[PDB]
């Protein structure tokens, strides 16, 4: 589910409910299934507040939306049509209780790290007053989060009857070098493995090198694109070399250097 | 100080300082002796108002000892070049200078107050130096006393003869007498 | 299956110039129907889709690269306004609303609509400085990477007794396409070293436009991020393409060189009567540099030519034995009207 | 009091005062006395207008009884360099340095108000100390004449023999006289 | 008053002074007698761009009669210091202390206007006191008086004993001569 | 229509409207709104014209009715201040011969109506014809 979609009942934007009627969708409309069903949430933070403590207006894509949520997370009944309403007489509108049905919300917070850097930085006043130097220490934006407490997270707009629902807490890290390299060529459905099974249908076989990796996870740290910028620097340097493969033929095997990603050099043909 | 004031808008409320209120509804005030700077602050108020409305008229109000000629002459021209009609208004005082702009107003658009002074004389000016030096700068003078009383004489409508031996010392013009003699159209005693 | 040489050409017939940027174009689109046609999968690896970004000023032929490649194909085609688009809780313009015009291309069906290639317009205009802003961007978020979205069952208004059906979003194209407006100037800080306002600062007095186009060329996620785009968008949009302005030179082409030419539809039409047109190359010139002069575009290019030939169009019919038409300088700038043949 | 004026734009409304406002139009204010500090504002001025659009003019209002030499050329050097045309108007009056300035404004583009008048004059500089140093200032001083006077000369069109002999002494030169000799191309009376 | 600019960015519109607005193009202003206190203004100024970006040129206006000797020492040393080359423009008048510094900037990126004026004399100083406590000031002008010439020579690629006879007196070079002399290596007589 | 002619497709795309429909449509044609000598034809060209309408209704009463051409430029004049078209010149006559036709049948021996244009104004009364 979006959570920027959902909004306070009696308006344009997306019920609170529709949440749950797409779920009956994957059972076949099958109550029971959905009862026991799991929920993932995503971009939860957008509807954290801002700046809004005053309340000057209600903040339906905000603030409203973590009300709606309070119960239904702790377990009530929902009202979805079955079929959309198909008949006004005996609509019998599916009771689905949500008092079982897991639910897991995820969301990339943005300032967060610097208020739990403010809690955990030290010292009580200025001047030689102070008994406390007040020492500190760079530290990562994963090592930070770890200590995160609820107390942080109202603080970003968050109502304390919210988190209070949500009793585990999971935090996540950035990625390295070694990493990035791990994820180019481990995993199944790789950025890599992708490349070459485009290359294996049409009778053509391709390699990489540790070098080239390298020079990848650099340059994706180095735009501040995540893993997504991988697929950018990847499809630029083969571009030039996809765009006539199909031309010519009696290619065998595709090598690819270091140098090419730089751009001063060009991948290396092998004819069979 | 100044004191700041509110205008209240429909998208919302603004901010303004109390001259700063009335240029929007094409007031400008002339207040103490005329130098450059105070006059260049004038003439720009002059065409940024042109430029918003070209056709409505602006008021002009008029109260100081007179001041420099040349800093005068830029807001005198600035007033007949626009195609706006310039209303001249006298509170309380009008010297030379202050006299000359208020009779540049357009015809039928010059008031003044019932408790008005107003005050016409000759050009003041001095030179030390060289007795060559000194004849050259006394024709500058001698003839912006001619220019003046010319300008004078056409907005006022009285003879130049008239205009230079009245100007000739200082004639002190109260409101009814400033009627009589041109300087203005009308006396503004009540709201009608 | 077409190879991307042959989309190339294919393009060049009803576009000049703009090299690189139909490379991509072409690129993407043979990669994209490869992973769409090998639905089956024999490997274990599962191909992920792809997007394509165009960044070029006004007037540049985006849309007709969009319009030719998917007349070019049998997939549904939709165009769209970012600016439109409302955060829900708004006045009304929803996201959704995007796949529902999709939808109306291909009369409603699902199948046919998760080929489709769909394409935005002005994505500029909005980004972060509640109003919307920002907000709007991030619903397309779930939509580029795929996701289902609830359309209306026939393309009428959301009603509660109806039911939605389901386009999953994992298998549309999307290509983003926007100009820039002031992007060059931050590209400029970043590569070129200028003293910008200065004495001995280099100036864009020289009028050598085409600089602004090659510098587009050098555009990096960095830049995107100080325009204020989010980056989770420009992480989504792996492909990034650039497309330079058009030139005095290169607008005289536009006029003849493609297939659908200006000049050439005017030719056709009075040689259907039986009376031969030509174009002056004086005359061509002139047309392109009055457009020039006055910023009107290449849209403006047919006014100015209809202008001159609408009072000659007219009369033509009345008399006979008229064999050819001759255009000249003085015709465009309306002096004397154009000579005939008798 | 500087006053604050409201600018309506697609974007929204802003705030700035009078004379930045002009500034957007591509008006500069030169008034008052001519210093380093005044004259690098200009400068920097004239170099922000020129990156914006080096396409459109400039329009100067100089309204000043002159100043110093090195502060003037500052101006004078950059409207040269600057590739648009620099407009100079004169408004109220324009000594050595204020009609050295007006004059040297691009040539069918210089105006003058019909009561402003205008005033050349050569260079006025004194030193005190040994006698060697006396012959260094006065030689320096003598040379900034000639190269004021050739300059005045290619921009008047007047002979450079002229030039000389009439700021030799203080020469008040009117509206209608100044055309004549050349200063300003034409004078704006009336609006259209 | 300092006219206000707008910058239009993507981001929006923001308001920055006319001097403010050039700082963030990398651009300083030298203006009025040299001390303390504009000198720390402009030693920050340095040091704030060599952070933001080593390795674009930083250019550097001087309109100035001379100043403090001491003052100038902090901008030298500055300049020479940070790895960007600083270019240097003289505008108006650039007197021994100006002249220093605008002959001390980056070989190949000194410039100097068409009718911009330069001056270069010896250190001046003086002290009342014991003649003991005399004898210990008059060693330090004439220490300051040779480490300056052998600046300016290596600046200005000039023989050490050419430059002190030269600084021994008053010494006005013109634009032209400026560049014969090696204080500045063109004229940026137009735009192109 | 002088803006008018010098409009361009990008003008309608600037008020909202797509561009592919505007791109369909590659002629444009111009109009202006009519003239006073234009309202005039238009008052009694038109078979069903406006002028005819009240004669009819003038005829069937029994009593003839004219205009005259110094009342209908007036008329036409009244028409452009309020610039509604063609439809807002029956509410111009309607305002001037109201007072007319209220009293109209009351009237007897009265065999032709004659209205000036000072009538139209409202300072004048119409003329009646008796005999
Ligand atoms: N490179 C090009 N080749 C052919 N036609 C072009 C080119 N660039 C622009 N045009 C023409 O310009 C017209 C309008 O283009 P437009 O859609 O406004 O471009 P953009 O989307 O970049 O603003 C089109 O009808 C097209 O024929």
């Amino acid at each position: 589910a979006d959570a920027t979609t959902l909004t306070e009942a009696g308006y344009v934007g997306e019920d609170v409910e529709n949440i749950i009627q797409k779920l009956l969708q994957k059972c076949d409309y099958d109550v029971q299934k959905a009862q026991r069903g799991i929920v993932y949430i995503d971009e939860i933070d957008k509807i954290s507040r801002k700046s809004d403590n005053p309340s000057i207006t209600r903040d339906v894509s905000g603030e409203g939306v973590q009300q709606a949520l309070l119960k239904l997370i702790e377990g009530t009944v929902a009202a979805v049509p079955p079929q959309g309403g198909r008949k006004h007489p005996q609509q019998e509108f599916l009771q689905v209780d949500t008092s079982k049905i897991l639910f897991i919300c995820g969301g990339a917070f943005a300032g967060l790290d610097k208020v739990i850097s403010h809690r955990v930085e030290t010292g009580s006043g200025i001047g030689f007053g102070a008994t406390v130097k007040a020492k500190s220490d760079k530290a990562s934006e994963g090592e930070l989060l770890a200590q995160v407490e609820p107390e942080d997270l109202i603080k970003f707009g968050l109502i304390p009857e919210f988190i209070g629902r949500l009793p585990v807490v999971a935090t996540l890290n950035e990625l390295s070098e070694e990493a990035l390299i791990q994820i180019l060529k481990e995993p199944k459905n790789a950025l890599t493995k992708q490349y070459q099974a485009l290359f294996n249908l049409e009778g053509v076989d391709l390699e990489f090198r540790d070098e080239a990796l390298d020079a990848i996870a650099k340059k994706a740290m180095a735009r501040k694109t995540g893993a997504r910028g991988l697929r950018s620097i990847v499809e630029a340097a083969l571009l030039d070399t996809m765009y006539d493969l199909p031309s010519m033929e009696d290619v065998e095997k595709v090598v690819i250097d270091e140098s090419v990603i730089d751009g001063q050099s060009e991948p290396l043909l092998i004819y069979g | 100080l100044v004191p700041m004031v509110i205008e209240q808008t429909s998208r919302g409320e603004r901010s303004f300082d109390i001259y700063s209120r009335l240029l929007k509804e094409r007031v400008i005030f002339l207040t103490g002796q005329v130098e450059d700077h105070m006059a260049n602050l004038i003439v720009a108020q002059m065409l940024f108002l042109e430029a918003e409305n070209p056709e409505k008229d602006i008021y002009l109000y008029i109260n100081s000892p007179g001041g420099v000629i040349t800093a005068g002459m830029s807001i005198y021209d600035t007033m007949q070049f626009i195609k706006p009609d310039v209303s001249t208004i006298c509170m309380g005082q009008a010297a030379s200078m202050g006299a000359f702009l208020l009779t540049a107003g357009a015809k039928g658009k010059r008031f003044c107050l019932p408790n008005s002074r107003v005050m016409i004389h000759q050009p003041l000016g001095g030179y030390q130096g060289q007795a060559t030096d000194i004849e050259i700068h006394a024709r500058e003078i001698l003839k912006v006393k001619g220019r003046m009383n010319e300008l004078m004489a056409l907005h006022t409508g009285q003879s130049l003869e008239q205009i230079e031996r009245d100007t000739e010392r200082d004639r002190f013009l109260s409101a009814p007498e400033a009627v009589e003699y041109g300087l203005v159209d009308s006396i503004l005693t009540h709201r009608n | 299956l077409p190879t991307p040489h042959e989309i190339r050409n294919h393009l060049d017939d009803y576009v000049i110039g703009q090299e690189q940027a139909k490379k991509v174009l072409a690129v993407a689109v043979y990669n994209h129907y490869k992973r769409l046609r090998n639905g089956d999968t024999s490997n274990g690896v599962e191909l992920g889709k792809s997007n394509i970004l165009l960044i070029g000023p006004t007037g540049s032929g985006k849309t007709l690269l969009a319009e030719t490649l998917a007349r070019l194909l049998d997939v549904p085609f939709t165009m769209a306004d970012a600016t439109t688009l409302t955060e829900a809780g708004y006045v009304g313009e929803d996201v959704e609303n995007i796949i529902q015009k999709l939808l109306q291309k291909c009369d409603y069906d699902v199948q046919k609509a998760q080929r489709g290639i769909v394409y935005i317009d002005e994505i500029d205009k909005i980004s972060r400085k509640d109003v919307s802003g920002e907000g709007v961007q991030q619903a397309l978020l779930k939509l580029i990477e795929g996701t289902v979205a609830a359309v209306p069952p026939q393309g009428g208004r959301k009603h509660p007794q109806q039911e939605f059906l389901q386009v999953d979003t994992s298998k549309i194209l999307f290509i983003c396409g926007g100009a820039f407006a002031g992007l060059d100037k931050v590209i400029s800080h970043r590569v070129e070293t200028g003293s910008g306002i200065g004495f001995g600062a280099t100036v864009k007095a020289k009028s050598d436009k085409a600089s602004e186009g090659e510098l587009l060329a050098q555009v990096e996620p960095e830049d995107l991020i100080k325009f204020g785009l989010i980056p989770e968008f420009i992480g989504r949009l792996p492909v990034v393409a650039t497309l330079n302005e058009l030139s005095e030179e290169a607008l005289i082409q536009i006029l003849k060189e493609p297939k659908n030419a200006l000049t050439k539809q005017y030719q056709a039409l009075f040689n259907l009567e039986g009376v031969d047109l030509e174009f002056r190359d004086e005359a061509l010139d002139a047309i392109a540099k009055k457009a020039m002069a006055r910023k009107t575009g290449a849209r403006g290019l047919r006014s100015i030519v209809e202008a001159a030939l609408l009072d000659t169009m007219y009369d033509l019919p009345s008399m006979e034995d008229v064999e050819k038409v001759v255009i000249d300088e003085s015709v465009i700038d309306g002096q004397s009207e154009p000579l005939l043949i008798y």
